[PDB]
C-alpha cells in the first residue's frame, strides 16, 4: 500500500481508459526522451563528421 | 515504432526532393498588344499577362 | 480569356464568372484569383516571384 | 434490497433458524444484529454503491475456479481472468 | 552510391535500442501468460 | 422516432458511462495530437518541444 | 454422401450457386447481381491485359494506349472492351440500385450498406481508371475529382497535395493512380465476396416482398440458364457498342494529349458521373457543393430508416410506384442537365431537380408510405 | 446458411408437374403472350410513363428556351 | 450468446484465431506459418509503395528504381525493405517446408499439396520482381529462367517467343512481368487462405507426431503472444538487414544497367535459387537438366507416397533424423556449388550432391522408416 506499482495501479491501470490514456501521454515524452538520447549518442560517437559539425566554417 | 514506419510510408507520397523550390519567371511587358490576357506556364500551373 | 458575363474570366468547369480584375462575382468558388509577388524592373520587363 | 429483506425476514420464521441465528451471529458478531439493523444497512445500499463494492471484489481480480465433470469448453484460465475486467472501461 | 547511409545507420541505432526495450519487454509478456499453462500440473485418478 | 431508449434508468446508464466517454475522447484528442504532430497545441505543452526558440 | 456436398471447397460452390434455395418467383431484375460480377472479371481480364502494354509516365502514357489500338495484336477490342465494359459496369450497377429500392431490398442493412461501399469503390477505381490514358479529360478530371478533398477545412490543401505529389498533377500522379487502379477491383471483388456472405444469410428478396420459403427452388438449373441469358444479353449490348460504336459514350477530348494550360470549353464527366456533377454545380458554393455531391450518394445509408411503409415492395403500392419514376425520370433530367453548359434555362431546373432528388428520398416517398398505410387501414 | 428440409413449415399442398421433355417450351408463345404484355402494360402505364412525359416537356421547352436566349434582334 | 461467436464475419476470425483449438505443445518451428504472412503483406505494402513511382519502360525502369532510393522521401527503407523482405520471404519458406518434412505434416496431403503450389507461385513471383530493376542480372534472369520452356519439345520455342513478346527480352518483357509480378502475390494470399482451410478441417500437427486432442489450448492468447514474439524476431532480423547490410543478400551486377550483349563473367542467382541452379548444371543435357529442375521442387509431392514409418514425426527416429540432416547439409552444399564457377572440384562434387539430394528423399528415407520399424518389432 506504500508501494509504487500499486499507486500506479490504482490510479492509472485498473480502469481501461486511464490505461490507454496513460500510454499515449507516455508515448509523447518517450518519442521526445528517445529521440533527444538517440540522437545525441549518434552525434557523439560521430565527434565532428557531419555537416551540423561543419556549419560553422562557412559563414552567416 | 507504428508511428515511425506509418509516418515514413506516408511521407513517400507527399512532395520528393525531385520537385521542391520553383524560380522566377521574366516576360517582356511590349510583347501584349492593349487588351489581351496571355498563356504562360509558372511553377507548374498558367500565369495570366 | 474573355468570356464570361462580367468581361474578365468564365471557368467551365461549373459556370465560375471572375472579372477583370480576378474577383469572383458568379457561381461556386470562395475567393479572387490567387495574386502573386511581383515587381517592374522599370517599365519594360516584369519578374513574378 | 427487495429481495434480501423478503429472504432474511422468511429465514427468520421458526424456533430452530432463530435459534441457529442467536448462535451463530453471537460467534461471528458478538451480538444478534437485530431486524431492523440489517433493513437499515440494506436501504443504505443504491447504484453508486452496487458500484463500487462490485468493483472492490469482482473487477480485475483473479479467480478461484473449480471445474468436474464434461470440461472440455471451460474457457482457460487467462481467458476467465480476461472476463474479470472490461476493455471498454 | 549510398546517399542513405548516415540516415540508415541512425535508424539502425534506434533499431537496435528499440528493440533491446521491446524483445525483453514482449517475452516477458508472452511468459506472463504461458505461466498458466507451464506450471501446471497433472494427476491422473482412475477408478478401483 | 426513437423514444424506446428515454426513461430513469437510461438517464443513470447515460450518467455512468459519461466518464468513461469523456476519457475515451481525452485517449483520442491526444492520439491524434501525437499522431499527426499537431503543432498548434504542441506549442503549449512545455518540454515537447522540436522546434527551437 | 456427395462428394459436391462435403469437401470442404465445393461445400463453398455448393451452397452459393448449386443447392442454394432461392425464390420460385425473381424476374430480369434480379439478373444484374451476376451481370456485375460478369463486369467485374471482365474489367479484370481486358484491364490485365492492357497493363501488358502501358506504361503510366506522362511522356509516353498517350502513346501506349494508341500503341495498343495500332500494334498490339487485336489491343483494339481489348482497349474498347474495358471502355465499354466501364459503362456496362454502370448501367448494371444502376439497374441494381434501382432494383434494391423499388424492392425493399435495402432492408437487408449489412447486404445493402457493404453495396453502398462497392458503389463509391467502382466510382473511384473508373475515376482511376479514366485519369490513366492521359487524354484532356483524363488532366482534369484528374484535377477536379482530388480537389473536392480541398473542402475538408483546415486540412483539405495538405491532403489534396499529398495524393498529388506535389503542387499540381504531374509525373508522381499519373504513377500512382495505375498502380491505384490496379489493385482496387481486387479488393473491390473481395467486398464483393462479403456482399454475397451477408446476403446468404437470408437468400434473396423478390417482387412481392412476402416471403418466398413457402416456394424456394433449387440455384441449379434455373438461375444458372437464367443467368447464361441474361450474360449472353450483356454479351450482345457490350459487344454492340465495340464493334459498331466504340466512341458513342466516352468524349473526343479524350483524344488530345493532355495540355495543364488549357482546359476545353465543352468539358463535361463520362455519362455516368453527370447527375451528381449537376448536383455539386446547381450550388453556388464550394463547400455546400461538395457536400451535396457526397450527401447525393450517401443518401442511400439513410433510405432504411425512411422506409414507414407496411409492406416491403413497391408492387402493391401505386403512390410509390409514381414516386419511384418521379425519381428515375429526375435522374435523367439530371444527367441531361449535367450534359449541358451552366446557362440560362439550364441553371434553373437543374436547381430544382437538385432540390427534387433529396425531397423524394427524404421527404415525399416517407410520406407516401404513410399515406398508403393509412389507406389500407394500417 | 438455408437448406431444403430446413426452411417453413408447409401442409396439405399437392404440386403437378410435367417433364421437360413431355411438354413444349413455347407452349401458346404468340397467342398467350401478346394478351399478356398489353395486359402488364396497361396495369403500370399510368405509374412509370407520366414522370418520363414530364422529363420530355421540360426536355423539349429547355432546348428550345436555351437556343432563342441566344439571339437578339431590336438592338 | 456472444457477439464474437455468430456474427458472419467475426465467425471466420474465430474459428481462426481466437477459439481454434491448437495442440499445447508446437515449438518454434510453427511460428514460420504466420511468419509467411506477414512476409506476405510486407511485400504487398512495400510493393504498393515501390509502384507508385516505378516505370516499366526499358529506358527509364533502372532511373526510377534510384528515383525512388534517392529522391523519394523514405524511399530507400521501402526497396531494401522489399528487397530483404524477399530474402526473408525464403528463408521463412524452408524452414517452414523443413519443419514440415520432419514432423511428417505433409500427412495432411491437401494442405501440403497447396503448400508445393505455392512455393512455386512465391519463386515466380519472386523471379518477376528481380527483373523489374532492369540491372544485369534482371535481363539474363530474365533470359535464362524464361528459356526454360523452350526445353518442352516441338511447341517450346513458340512459348518462350510468346512470353516475350517476340524474338528477344524486349519493351514487351518488361512491362508484362510488372503486371505478372503485380498480380500474383493477391492470387499467393487467395491460394494461402485455401491452405489454411485444408489446415482447419484437421488442426495443427505437433512434435510428437501423436494426436494432441487430449490437451488443446485455445489459439488467443497463447499462440497470438507466441506470434507476435516471432514476428518481432522477423522484425529484428529483417532490420538488420536493411539498416546495416542492406545489399548483403543481393548482387552487385544489378547495380550496372540491362546490357543484351554482354552477360558477366561471375553470374549467379539471387541466394535462394543456388540449390535448384547447382542441379540443373550437373547435367550436360538440356532436357536432363531442366527435368532435373522441374523434380527438385515437385519431388515434395511424392514425399507423402514414401513414407514407410509406422510413426508421424522424425521426433522419436533417429536413423530418419540423421538422414534429415544428410539433406539439409546436402542442399547447404548445393548453395555452395551453385556460388562457384563450373570448374574441376565443384563441377563432381556438385554432380554427387545431386545424386544424394534425389537419393536420400527416393531410397535411403524411406528404407530408414522400414528399418526402424523393423527395430521396433513393428
Ligand atoms: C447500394 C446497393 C448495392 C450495390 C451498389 C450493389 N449491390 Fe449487390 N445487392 C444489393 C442488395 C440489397 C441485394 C439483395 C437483392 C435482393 O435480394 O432483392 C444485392 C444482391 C446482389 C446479388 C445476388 C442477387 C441479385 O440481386 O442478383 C449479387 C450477385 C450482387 N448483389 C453482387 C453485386 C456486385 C458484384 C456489385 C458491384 C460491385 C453490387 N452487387 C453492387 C445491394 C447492392
Ligand atoms: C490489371 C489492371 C486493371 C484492372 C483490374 C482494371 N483496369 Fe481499367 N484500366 C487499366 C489500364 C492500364 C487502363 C489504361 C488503358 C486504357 O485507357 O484503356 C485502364 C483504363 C480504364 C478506363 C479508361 C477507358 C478509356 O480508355 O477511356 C476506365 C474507365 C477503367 N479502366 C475502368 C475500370 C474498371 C471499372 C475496372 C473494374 C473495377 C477496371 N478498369 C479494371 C488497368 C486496369
Ligand atoms: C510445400 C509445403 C508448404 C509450403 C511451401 C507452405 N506451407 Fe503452410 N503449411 C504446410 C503444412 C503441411 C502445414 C501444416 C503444419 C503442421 O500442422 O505441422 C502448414 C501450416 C501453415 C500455417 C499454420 C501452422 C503453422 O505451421 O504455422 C500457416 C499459417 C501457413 N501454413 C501458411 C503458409 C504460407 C503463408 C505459405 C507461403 C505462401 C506457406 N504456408 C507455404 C505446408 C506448406
Ligand atoms: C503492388 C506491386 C508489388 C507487389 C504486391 C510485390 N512487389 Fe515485388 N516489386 C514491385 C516493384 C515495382 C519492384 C521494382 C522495384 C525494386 O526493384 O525494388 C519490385 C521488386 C521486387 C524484387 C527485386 C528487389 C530488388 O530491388 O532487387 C523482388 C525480389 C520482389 N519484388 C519480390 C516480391 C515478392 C516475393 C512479393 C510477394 C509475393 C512481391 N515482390 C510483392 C512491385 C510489387
Ligand atoms: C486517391 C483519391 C481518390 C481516388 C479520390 C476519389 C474520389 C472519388 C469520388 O468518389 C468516389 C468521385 C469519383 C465521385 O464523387 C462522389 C464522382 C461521381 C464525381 C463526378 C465528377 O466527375 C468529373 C469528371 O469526371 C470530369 O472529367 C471529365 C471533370 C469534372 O469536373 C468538371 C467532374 C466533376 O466535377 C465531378 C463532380
Ligand atoms: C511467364 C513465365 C514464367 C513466370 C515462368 C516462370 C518459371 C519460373 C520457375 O519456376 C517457378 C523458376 C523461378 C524456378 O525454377 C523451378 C527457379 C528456382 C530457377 C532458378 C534459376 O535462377 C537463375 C537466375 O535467377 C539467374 O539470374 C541471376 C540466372 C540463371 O541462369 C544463369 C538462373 C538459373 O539458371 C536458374 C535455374
Ligand atoms: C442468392 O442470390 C444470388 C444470385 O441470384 C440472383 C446470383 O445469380 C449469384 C451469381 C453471382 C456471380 C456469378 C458473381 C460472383 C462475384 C464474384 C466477385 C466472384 C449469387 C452469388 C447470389 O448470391
Ligand atoms: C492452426 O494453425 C495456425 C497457426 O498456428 C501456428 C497460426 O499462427 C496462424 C496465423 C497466420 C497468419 C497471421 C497468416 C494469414 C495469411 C493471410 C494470407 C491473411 C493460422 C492462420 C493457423 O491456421
Ligand atoms: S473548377 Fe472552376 S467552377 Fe469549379
Amino acid at each position: 500500500a506504500p508501494t509504487l506499482t500499486a499507486r500506479l495501479y490504482s490510479l492509472l491501470f485498473r480502469r481501461t481508459s486511464t490505461f490507454a490514456l496513460t500510454i499515449v501521454v507516455g508515448a509523447l515524452f518517450f518519442e521526445r526522451a528517445f529521440d533527444q538520447g538517440a540522437d545525441a549518442i549518434y552525434e557523439h560517437i560521430n565527434e565532428g563528421k557531419l555537416w551540423k559539425h561543419i556549419k560553422h566554417k562557412y559563414e552567416n | 515504432a507504428a508511428k515511425n514506419v506509418v509516418s515514413q510510408f506516408v511521407s513517400s507520397m507527399s512532395a520528393s526532393a525531385d520537385v521542391l523550390a520553383m524560380s522566377k519567371i521574366e516576360i517582356k511587358l511590349s510583347d501584349i498588344p492593349e487588351g489581351k490576357n496571355m498563356a504562360f506556364k509558372w511553377r507548374g500551373k498558367p500565369l495570366f499577362v | 480569356a474573355n468570356a464570361g458575363d462580367f468581361g474578365g474570366y468564365y471557368c467551365p468547369c461549373h459556370g465560375s464568372h471572375y472579372d477583370a480584375s480576378g474577383r469572383i462575382r458568379k457561381g461556386p468558388a470562395p475567393l479572387n484569383l490567387e495574386v502573386p509577388s511581383y515587381e517592374f524592373t522599370s517599365d519594360d520587363m516584369v519578374i513574378v516571384g | 434490497k427487495n429481495l434480501l429483506r423478503n429472504a432474511l425476514v422468511s429465514h427468520l420464521d421458526g424456533t430452530t433458524p432463530v435459534c441457529e441465528d442467536i448462535g451463530r451471529s453471537l460467534l461471528t458478531y458478538g451480538r444478534r444484529i437485530p431486524l431492523a439493523e440489517w433493513e437499515s444497512r440494506i436501504a443504505e445500499v443504491d447504484a453508486r454503491v452496487v458500484r463500487e463494492v462490485c468493483s472492490k471484489y469482482f473487477y480485475d481480480q483473479c479467480p478461484a475456479v473449480a471445474g468436474f465433470g464434461p470440461i472440455e469448453q471451460l474457457p482457460d484460465y487467462n481467458r476467465i481472468r480476461s472476463g474479470m475486467f472490461w476493455l471498454r472501461f | 552510391a549510398e546517399p542513405e547511409h548516415d540516415h540508415r545507420k541512425r535508424m539502425g541505432l534506434k533499431m537496435l535500442l528499440m528493440m533491446g526495450l521491446l524483445l525483453p519487454l514482449v517475452y516477458a509478456m508472452k511468459r506472463h501468460k504461458w505461466s498458466v499453462l507451464k506450471s501446471r500440473k497433472l494427476a491422473y485418478r482412475p477408478p478401483k | 422516432m426513437l423514444t424506446r431508449f428515454l426513461g430513469p434508468r437510461y438517464r443513470q446508464l447515460a450518467r455512468n458511462w459519461v466518464p468513461t466517454a469523456s476519457l475515451w475522447g481525452a485517449v483520442g484528442a491526444v492520439g491524434l495530437v501525437w499522431a499527426t504532430d499537431w503543432r498548434l497545441i504542441l506549442d503549449w505543452v512545455p518540454y515537447i518541444n522540436g522546434k527551437f526558440k | 454422401t456427395n462428394i459436391r456436398k462435403s469437401h470442404p471447397l465445393m461445400k463453398i460452390v455448393n451452397n452459393a450457386f448449386i443447392d442454394l434455395p432461392a425464390p420460385s418467383n425473381i424476374s430480369s431484375w434480379w439478373n444484374f447481381g451476376s451481370l456485375l460480377g460478369i463486369c467485374l472479371i471482365l474489367q479484370i481480364l481486358t484491364g490485365l491485359f492492357l497493363a501488358m502494354h502501358y506504361t503510366s509516365d506522362t511522356t509516353t502514357a498517350f502513346s501506349s494506349v494508341t500503341h495498343i489500338c495500332r500494334d498490339v495484336n487485336y489491343g483494339w477490342i481489348i482497349r474498347y472492351m474495358h471502355a465499354n465494359g466501364a459503362s456496362m459496369f454502370f448501367i448494371c450497377l444502376y439497374m441494381h440500385v434501382g432494383r434494391g429500392l423499388y424492392y425493399g431490398s435495402y432492408t437487408f442493412l449489412e447486404t445493402w450498406n457493404i453495396g453502398v461501399i462497392l458503389l463509391l469503390t467502382v466510382m473511384a477505381t473508373a475515376f482511376m481508371g479514366y485519369v490513366l490514358p492521359w487524354g484532356q479529360m483524363s488532366f482534369w478530371g484528374a484535377t477536379v475529382i482530388t480537389n473536392l478533398l480541398s473542402a475538408i477545412p483546415y486540412i483539405g490543401t495538405n491532403l489534396v497535395e499529398w495524393i498529388w505529389g506535389g503542387f499540381s498533377v504531374d509525373k508522381a500522379t499519373l504513377t500512382r493512380f495505375f498502380a491505384f487502379h490496379f489493385i482496387l477491383p481486387f479488393i473491390i471483388m473481395a467486398i464483393a465476396m462479403v456482399h454475397l456472405l451477408f446476403l446468404h444469410e437470408t437468400g434473396s428478396n423478390n417482387p412481392t416482398g412476402i416471403s418466398s420459403d413457402v416456394d424456394k427452388i433449387p440455384f441449379h438449373p434455373y438461375y444458372t440458364i437464367k443467368d447464361i441469358l441474361g450474360a449472353l444479353l450483356l454479351i450482345l449490348a457490350l459487344m454492340l457498342l465495340v464493334l459498331f460504336a466504340p466512341d458513342l459514350l466516352g468524349d473526343p477530348d479524350n483524344y488530345t494529349p493532355a495540355n495543364p494550360l488549357n482546359t476545353p470549353p465543352h468539358i463535361k464527366p463520362e455519362w455516368y458521373f453527370l447527375f451528381a456533377y449537376a448536383i455539386l454545380r446547381s450550388i453556388p458554393n464550394k463547400l455546400g457543393g461538395v457536400l451535396a455531391l457526397a450527401f447525393s450518394i450517401l443518401i442511400l445509408a439513410l433510405i432504411p430508416l425512411l422506409h414507414t411503409s407496411k409492406q416491403r415492395s413497391m408492387m402493391f403500392r401505386p403512390l410509390s410506384q409514381c414516386l419511384f419514376w418521379a425519381l428515375v425520370a429526375d435522374l435523367l433530367t439530371l444527367t441531361w442537365i449535367g450534359g449541358q453548359p451552366v446557362e440560362h434555362p439550364y441553371i434553373t431546373i437543374g436547381q430544382l431537380a437538385s432540390v427534387l432528388y433529396f425531397l423524394l428520398i427524404l421527404v415525399l416517398m416517407p410520406t407516401a408510405g404513410t399515406i398508403e398505410n393509412k389507406l389500407l387501414k394500417w | 446458411g438455408r437448406q431444403f428440409g430446413h426452411l417453413t413449415r408447409v401442409r396439405h399442398v399437392i404440386t403437378y408437374s410435367l417433364s421437360p421433355f413431355e411438354q413444349r417450351a413455347f407452349p401458346h408463345y404468340f397467342s398467350k403472350g401478346i394478351p399478356n404484355v398489353l395486359r402488364r402494360t396497361r396495369a403500370c402505364i399510368l405509374r412509370v410513363a407520366p414522370p418520363f412525359v414530364a422529363f420530355y416537356l421540360v426536355y423539349t421547352w429547355g432546348t428550345q428556351e436555351f437556343e432563342k436566349s441566344k439571339r437578339k434582334n431590336p438592338a
